[PDB]
């Protein structure tokens, strides 16, 4: 019975990001 | 720890708890329902929730504690 | 919550599904076509309209009410032979 | 002609094994007779008939991870695939007469097993005949309940079905996968690898056929003889002593009873597996990591595990690299609580000082600490129960799940504490009522105005009067109806429609009345001459 | 008083009917909203449909 | 007693004599009908046989119900459905009543004709008599004294050794062929070769791997690809990891692999569109800003605090609802535990579209999926 | 070298009069042999349970 | 220590449960010593090995008739069609530390 | 092989070979026709449960 603690990796952001670009695949 | 006049039936089995148990445990106890108020949660209703019910069991230790402190209840 | 879907006819059903009311999601006629949904109407009225195979449906939610009809109907009634059987005192 | 047979076969069995005087032994045994002494044997007769069904359900159960496609009779999964366990289990409800229903008397059985434990559990407890020399007793007796609830689960994960494999990919992997340094590596020795393996069905068929049933035997073995050599319990009354039995023989009064006990627990198993549905497998489909349903609950003897993680607030650990998960907490929650059960006669031993054997029970309002401690450890329980069940609360009765949550969070704290303060007060509250009945005589109802307008209530002294003189409590029930000593009088004998003639209504009264000075008077000279 | 259990009895009936009829408020919808009177359309089915009304009413 | 005293002693004096050399005394047993010739003990008679031959009938009834009654499992909405439910039914009802009626009747017999006796018994427990208890105590150190193995410590020692080691070789050779390394690296990668809980279908496995976010039709081509347009606005969907190489279920090996990714315990992805009323209200994670395509956002389906289906998509919400623990997830915040007992945000998958516009992986997980454990970050 | 004494064979007569005693008194206490209906339906009830299980 | 640890445990048993009688009679039973007397001993000793290695090989086997292809580690058995059973014979053979051990003291 | 070469031989032939109920056992026990479902899992029952408990 004791504290919590948050997720060091688990923050959030401000920058809106890139949309993704369109994908292409390698043949093998 | 209890007489006969307060168990009638104290010889015959467990019958009295030191009342430090109860302090503790209820001090314990409002403190577990305070450290409840951290974690995942957006509204706050719990949390009044959980601060009355701690302020209710704080006060019932605080006046069993002061009473038995001053003489009135043994 | 999600309602009971037992008394509910077709036409509610897909119409359920294809607008999706409050907090359900949108089930569009290409995330879920016209012969899925019917076969899932189909499901649904056979699930409403089949009677339970090993005696009485308590309610058909499962381990919970069956624990309690094993407290209060198997329990009660053991008890109340061992009474019978025993004594008090 | 079956009386030289019967003389000829004890003479045989008498001259090759000379049995006679250990036989007769066992035949003189005294059992009392009390209601409550029958808790356990309810344990035991259940066991027995989940051992039956058990061997049938191994005649038809193929307990194999490899899918394949139903092509069974059952429509509503034509074409699914499916484990074989499933299909099999299928077959079992469908394709065998009589499978469905030695399935679910199996399941009625596990469940009434389990709770008939936890009341006997509740009736060694609140008695207090754990107390010396019986403390190994109740070790035994909680590693039993630990092993009953462990082997119910596996059996009812056996059938992959939706259910059970949720149940098993939430409790048996989780938590095992986030305990702190060999979580992993005990995942990965049950499950042979990640969770959704080829092993862990069999792996759980052989554990729950032969092994935890094999342990539990020997265990129920052990428990019965330490019962059978340390002879029971019982409670204070008129005849008995802590160096004494009272009751009645094996022979034949015991043996009949038990008997009959077992053929009416069977009566109440066998309907209660035709009448009620319990575990439809049908309905919810083959296991698939993909899909879950709303109602995810275990067998009840369970349930409280979960509400326990239901209940626990997301309170997690991140050391140096390393994460301890919530589900840490809830295994350690199971331990305590095991660990708890394991060792209270120890416990109270320590904290009262109380190390001299005893043979003479205490009824629970006798020892107020214990009932509180007993009432406080079964609202908790209730609690984390039906914490277990707070989705089909809020469904079925208007509540929100947020607010079951908190009702349960903050009950877990404050409900126990004004449990064991109502069961305290109650307790030496019926010591209070005991004690006025001992010293003013039982209150008959019938109230008398005197000639000076004196309302009074008849008393009727249990001891002899001066007003009565006050009696020592005793440690045994005191009546407080007249009709139970007798002032309510018989009814007419007859057929309920027409009475018998007046000279057998005597005669049968007379001799009733008779018997039963006779017995009184027969253990008055017992408690006189012994005392 | 002439029957002192049914006494006993009709004090609980006050207890836990006046309990039933004040858990509306446990209800997510709330306890009945449409005044002591319950005047007739107003506590249809269709017209106030919530859970509080029926406990107000039992 | 002797043979010839033995020989002149009645039953009711045998008994007595046979009990007190148990230590049994029954001070008291009387017979349950004194008054011989009563009406009521026919009436109880005829009772306890009524009981018994219920019992009888039950059991006959049991007997010819399971051979001729229709149990045959009948289909949905036919004839003849109403007698196979209750087929089993039955079964219950004539074993229980014929084995309670014969309990019934028992009960009656004890209670009713079998004499009411109270006996008492010794306990003769606590302490053994001085005389047993010396000499156990007597024959054990004569055994260990006599033995001598006291005053000879190398054997003692040797023994102790012995012994020792034999069990703990035994005890390992027992458990060793469970014990499985949890990190020994089984699983191919782009990367070469991991851990089994460091990827899932979605991990790719010759760098430029086109997944395919591919929904279950629950059917042959089982999975099928997908456009960002089959989902409307507030809809759900639940996605698998769906290669080319992996085929459409004719071919054996087709179906073994679709099988595979079907029971992946990571495999399963939740799809949903936000309405474009709500993106203003989207908060992103760090690292994970340009994992969504415009309005499609994709996490995983597998809850972060025990590994349930978290499975529940409140559109109004934007709630993603686990049923097995109610954890509540805000999908609006990078699936952002705000209720329950989860602490940990769902795992958000990179998507985005290929040349044909098909809706694929844009990468792998950023993060571990499951449940959390001791290595995990 | 030790030696024990087998003790075997039939009992000493009083037990085994004690226990014929023990045996013959519940049979005949029980008053089930002058029951005629009760033992008859007894039998059948047994009889048609365990050909039914 | 070793001896009023044993003396102690010796009341304590003695004042729970009053063996003393009992297991004296137990302790002086006087069996014969003609070594054919042995013979039943390995009947029950070999059974009790059984026994275990039998609920070591639980923890592996799978009953099945289900169809499979092996797919393991034995090459000359791959890509063939055998049952569940007979392929989880084979992995306790090949796959588990100790295995064909157990299997072979077993059998 | 050498173990479902001696079950057909002895289990099955024999069993089915008996006059009047042979062929009914036979079909008790496997379930069917000889190449059954249900005959390892049964045997395995009987292997590890049944007989090791009756003995
Ligand atoms: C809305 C609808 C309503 C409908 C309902 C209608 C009902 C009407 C409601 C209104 C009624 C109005 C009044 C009615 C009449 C009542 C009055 C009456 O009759 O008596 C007079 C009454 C008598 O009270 P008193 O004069 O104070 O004397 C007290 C007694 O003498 C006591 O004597 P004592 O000294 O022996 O006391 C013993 C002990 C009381 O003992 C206890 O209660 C403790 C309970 C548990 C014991 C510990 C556990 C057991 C050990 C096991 C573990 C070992 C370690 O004292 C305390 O400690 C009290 C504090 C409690 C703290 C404990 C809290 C937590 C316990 C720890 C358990 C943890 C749970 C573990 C589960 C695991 C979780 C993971 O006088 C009053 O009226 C006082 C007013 C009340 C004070 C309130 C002031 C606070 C401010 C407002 C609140
Ligand atoms: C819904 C449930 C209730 C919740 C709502 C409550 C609303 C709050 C109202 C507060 C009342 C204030 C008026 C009383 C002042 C008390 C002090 C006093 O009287 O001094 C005289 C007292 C006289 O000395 P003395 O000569 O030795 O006493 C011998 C006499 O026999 C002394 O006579 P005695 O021993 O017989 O006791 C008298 C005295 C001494 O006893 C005490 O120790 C009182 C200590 C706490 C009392 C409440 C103050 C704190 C409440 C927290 C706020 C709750 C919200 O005070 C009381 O016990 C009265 C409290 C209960 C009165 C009514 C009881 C039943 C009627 C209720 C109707 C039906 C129930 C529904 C509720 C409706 C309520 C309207 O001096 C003291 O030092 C006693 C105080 C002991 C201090 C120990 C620490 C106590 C812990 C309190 C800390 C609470 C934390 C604050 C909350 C922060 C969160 C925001
Ligand atoms: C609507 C609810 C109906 C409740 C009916 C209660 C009204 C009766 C009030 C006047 C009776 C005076 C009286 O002393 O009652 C005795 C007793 C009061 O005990 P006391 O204080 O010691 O009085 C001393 C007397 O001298 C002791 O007098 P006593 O020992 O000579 O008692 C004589 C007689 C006194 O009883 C009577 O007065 C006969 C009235 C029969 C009422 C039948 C109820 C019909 C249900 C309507 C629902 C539609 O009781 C009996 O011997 C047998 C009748 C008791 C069975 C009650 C019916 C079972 C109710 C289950 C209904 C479920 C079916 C629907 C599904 O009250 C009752 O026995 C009835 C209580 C019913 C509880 C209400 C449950 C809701
Ligand atoms: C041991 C006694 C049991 C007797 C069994 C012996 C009878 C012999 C043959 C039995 C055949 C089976 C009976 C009928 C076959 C059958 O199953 O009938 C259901 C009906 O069920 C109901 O509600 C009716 C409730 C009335 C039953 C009352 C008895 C219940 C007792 C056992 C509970 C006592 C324990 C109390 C617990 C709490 C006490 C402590 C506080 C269908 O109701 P339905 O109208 O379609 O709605 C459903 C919804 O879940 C939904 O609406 C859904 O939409 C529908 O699909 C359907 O499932
Ligand atoms: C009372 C118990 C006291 C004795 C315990 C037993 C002794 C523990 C060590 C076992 C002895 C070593 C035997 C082989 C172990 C070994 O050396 O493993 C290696 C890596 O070990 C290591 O460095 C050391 C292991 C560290 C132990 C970790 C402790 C976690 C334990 C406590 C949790 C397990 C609980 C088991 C409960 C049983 C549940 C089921 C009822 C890498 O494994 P892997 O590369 O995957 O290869 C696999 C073959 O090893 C392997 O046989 C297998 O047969 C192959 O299939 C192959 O997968
Ligand atoms: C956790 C919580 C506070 C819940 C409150 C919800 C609630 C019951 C509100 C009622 C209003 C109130 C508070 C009244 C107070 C006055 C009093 C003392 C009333 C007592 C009567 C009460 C509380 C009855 C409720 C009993 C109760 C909650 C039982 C648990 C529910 C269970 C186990 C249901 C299981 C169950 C289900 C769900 C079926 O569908 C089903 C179908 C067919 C046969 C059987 C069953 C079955 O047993
Ligand atoms: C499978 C589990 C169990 C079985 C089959 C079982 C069976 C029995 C039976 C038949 C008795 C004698 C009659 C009676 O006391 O009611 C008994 C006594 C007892 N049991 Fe259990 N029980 C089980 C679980 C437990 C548990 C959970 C506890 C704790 C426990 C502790 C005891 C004790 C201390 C006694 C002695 C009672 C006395 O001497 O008065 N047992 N058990
Ligand atoms: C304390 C003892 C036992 C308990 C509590 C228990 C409990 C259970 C439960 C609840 C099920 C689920 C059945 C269903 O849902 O259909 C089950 C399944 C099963 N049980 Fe048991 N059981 C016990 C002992 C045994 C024994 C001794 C055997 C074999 C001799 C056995 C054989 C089986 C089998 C084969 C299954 C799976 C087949 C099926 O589910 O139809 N069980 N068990
Ligand atoms: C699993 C099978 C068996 C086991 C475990 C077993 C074990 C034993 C043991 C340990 C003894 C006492 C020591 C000895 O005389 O060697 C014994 C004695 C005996 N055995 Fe067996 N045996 C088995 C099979 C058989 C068979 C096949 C027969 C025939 C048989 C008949 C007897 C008899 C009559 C005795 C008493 C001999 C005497 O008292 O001197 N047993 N058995
Ligand atoms: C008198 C007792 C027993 C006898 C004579 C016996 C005999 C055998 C034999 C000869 C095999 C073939 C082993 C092989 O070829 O690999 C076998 C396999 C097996 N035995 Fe037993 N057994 C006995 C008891 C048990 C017990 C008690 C268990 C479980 C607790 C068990 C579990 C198994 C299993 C699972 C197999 C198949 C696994 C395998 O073949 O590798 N057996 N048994
Ligand atoms: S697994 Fe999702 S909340 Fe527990």
């Amino acid at each position: 019975a004791l504290s919590a603690c948050s997720p060091p990796g688990e923050t959030a952001s401000s920058e809106p990001g890139t949309t993704p670009a369109i994908w292409t695949g390698s043949p093998s | 720890g209890v007489d006969v006049e307060d168990v009638p039936s104290a010889e015959w089995g467990w019958s009295h708890m030191p009342i430090g148990v109860m302090h503790i445990g209820g001090l314990l106890s409002a403190a577990f329902l305070l450290v409840m108020m951290r974690g995942n949660h957006v509204g706050h209703v719990e949390d009044w929730f959980l601060i009355g019910f701690a302020a209710v069991i704080v006060a019932l230790v605080g006046r069993n504690w002061w009473l038995r402190r001053r003489g009135w209840i043994r | 919550y999600a309602p009971d879907l037992g008394d509910a006819n077709p036409a509610q059903i897909y119409t359920a599904m294809l607008t999706g009311p409050q907090n359900m999601p949108k089930f569009s006629d290409r995330q879920l076509t016209p012969d899925e949904k019917r076969d899932i109407v189909a499901y649904v009225r056979e699930s409403a309209e089949t009677p339970s195979y090993g005696g009485y449906g308590l309610g058909g939610f499962g381990p919970a009410p069956e624990g309690m009809a094993m407290w209060i109907i198997g329990m009660v009634a053991a008890i109340g032979v061992a009474m019978w059987i025993g004594s008090r005192a | 002609d079956f009386a030289k047979l019967a003389a000829a076969q004890g003479d045989a069995i008498d001259s090759r094994y000379h049995p006679s005087a250990a036989v007769r032994r066992q035949l003189n045994k005294v059992f009392p007779t009390h209601w409550s002494f029958l808790l356990g044997e309810i344990a035991l007769y259940s066991f027995i008939i989940l051992l039956l069904t058990g061997v049938w359900l191994t005649l038809f159960f193929d307990p194999s991870m490899a899918h394949v496609t139903y092509d069974g009779v059952y429509q509503p999964l034509r074409g699914v695939q499916m484990s074989r366990a499933y299909e099999t289990a299928l077959d079992i409800s469908f394709e065998v007469r009589g499978g469905l229903f030695v399935r679910q008397v199996h399941h009625w059985a596990a469940l009434m097993f389990a709770a008939s434990i936890m009341v006997h559990l509740a009736r060694i407890f609140f008695t207090g005949a754990f107390r010396r020399p019986r403390e190994a007793n109740w070790v035994i007796g909680s590693l039993l309940l630990i092993l009953a609830m462990f082997e119910g689960y596996f059996g009812y994960s056996l059938p992959d079905d939706l259910l059970s494999g949720t149940g098993i990919r939430a409790a048996l992997s989780g938590i095992t996968m986030g305990m702190p340094v060999i979580g992993t590596w005990l995942h990965w020795a049950l499950f042979g690898g990640d969770f959704p393996g080829e092993i862990l069905i069999p792996r759980l068929y052989a554990l729950h056929i032969l092994l935890i049933p094999g342990i539990i035997l020997a265990l129920i073995g052990a428990h019965l003889a330490l019962v059978w050599f340390q002879k029971h319990t019982q409670f204070p009354g008129p005849g008995r002593t802590e160096t004494n039995v009272v009751g009645v023989r094996v022979m034949p009064v015991f043996a009949v009873k038990s008997g009959a006990f077992f053929a009416m627990i069977t009566g109440v198993l066998g309907l209660m597996g035709g009448l009620l549905t319990i575990n439809p497998i049908w309905n919810l489909g083959p296991y698939k990591p993909s899909q879950v349903s709303a109602g995810s609950q275990p067998d009840f003897y369970m349930m409280w595990t979960e509400g326990l993680a239901r209940l626990w607030p997301a309170w997690e650990f991140y050391p140096f690299g390393h994460t301890i998960p919530q589900g840490v907490w809830v295994a350690v929650g199971m331990g305590l609580v095991f660990a708890l059960l394991i060792a209270y006669p120890f416990i109270e031993k320590k904290v009262t000082g109380d190390d001299a054997h005893h043979n003479l029970l205490q009824r629970p309002r006798d020892v107020p600490v214990r009932t509180a401690i007993g009432s406080m450890a079964i609202a908790l329980y209730l609690l984390l129960t039906f914490a277990c069940m707070n989705d089909i609360i809020a469904l079925k009765f208007h509540i929100s799940l947020n607010a079951t949550t908190w009702i349960g969070r903050i009950g877990m704290v404050v409900l126990p504490a004004i449990v064991y303060f109502v069961a305290y007060r109650w307790a030496i509250s019926l010591q209070r009522s005991d004690r006025e009945v001992l010293e003013h005589g039982v209150e008959t109802g019938i109230i008398k105005r005197l000639p000076h307008g004196a309302y009074v209530e008849l008393h009727q002294p249990l001891g002899p009067v001066d007003h009565p003189i006050p009696l020592e409590y005793a440690g045994a029930p005191l009546p407080k109806r007249m009709n139970k000593l007798g002032s309510g009088g018989a009814p007419g004998t007859g057929s309920f429609l027409f009475p018998d003639p007046a000279v057998e209504h005597e005669a049968l009264t007379e001799a009733a009345h008779a018997s039963e000075h006779k017995s009184l008077t027969a253990l008055k000279e017992h408690q006189d001459r012994i005392h | 008083v002439a029957f002192p259990r049914l006494n006993a009895l009709s004090f609980w009936l006050f207890l836990f009917g006046a309990l039933i009829a004040i858990a509306g408020f446990i209800t997510p919808g709330g306890a009945a909203d449409f005044g002591w009177t319950a005047y007739s359309p107003l506590t249809d089915a269709i017209h106030s449909p919530g859970a509080g009304g029926d406990l107000w009413i039992m | 007693p002797t043979d010839a005293e033995l020989a002149e002693m009645s039953r009711e004096e045998l008994v007595k004599l046979g009990g007190k050399i148990d230590g049994v005394e029954t001070i008291f047993k009387e017979p349950r009908w004194p008054v011989p010739g009563t009406k009521a003990e026919k009436r109880t008679e005829r009772l306890v046989a009524y009981w018994l031959m219920l019992g009888g009938l039950s059991g006959l009834a049991l007997l010819l119900v399971f051979l001729f009654w229709p149990w045959e499992y009948q289909p949905f909405g036919s004839e003849g459905e109403f007698l196979y439910s209750l087929a089993t039914p039955l079964y219950g009802l004539t074993f229980g009543l014929s084995i309670l009626s014969i309990g019934i009747g028992a009960v009656l017999f004890q209670k009713k004709f079998i004499p009411e006796e109270i006996s008492v018994q010794d306990r003769h427990d606590g302490r053994s008599p001085e005389v047993h208890r010396k000499t156990v105590a007597a024959n054990l150190t004569d055994a260990l004294e006599g033995s001598t193995l006291k005053r000879r410590k190398v054997i003692g020692l040797s023994l102790g050794i012995g012994l020792g080691a034999f069990g703990a070789g035994t005890l390992v050779a027992f458990i060793g062929g469970l014990i499985k390394n949890p990190w020994k690296p089984v699983v191919p990668t782009a990367e070469g070769k991991k851990a089994v809980l460091w990827t899932s279908g979605w991990t790719p496995r010759f760098k430029g791997e086109t997944i395919y976010l591919a929904r279950a039709t629950g059917r042959e081509s089982p999975f099928v690809k997908m456009r960002p347009e089959d989902i409307d606005a507030g809809g759900m969907e639940t996605v698998f990891p769906w290669r080319e190489s992996d085929g459409d279920g004719t071919t054996v090996e087709s179906e073994h692999k679709l099988t595979e990714i079907a029971m992946g315990v990571r495999n399963p992805v939740m799809l949903i569109r936000i309405k474009p009323a709500d993106m203003h209200r989207v908060i992103k994670r760090k690292g994970q800003e340009s994992f969504n395509f415009g309005e499609l956002f994709a996490y995983t389906k597998v809850c972060s605090h025990l590994g349930c289906p978290s499975s529940l998509y409140e559109q109004q919400t934007y709630r993603i609802l686990c049923p097995c623990h109610q954890s509540q997830f805000d999908a609006l915040e990078f699936a952002k535990p705000i209720f329950g007992p989860a602490a940990r945000a769902l795992a958000q998958l990179p998507i985005t579209i290929d040349e044909d516009g098909y809706l694929v992986a844009n990468g792998d997980f950023v993060e571990p999926v499951g449940p959390a454990f001791w290595e995990r970050k």
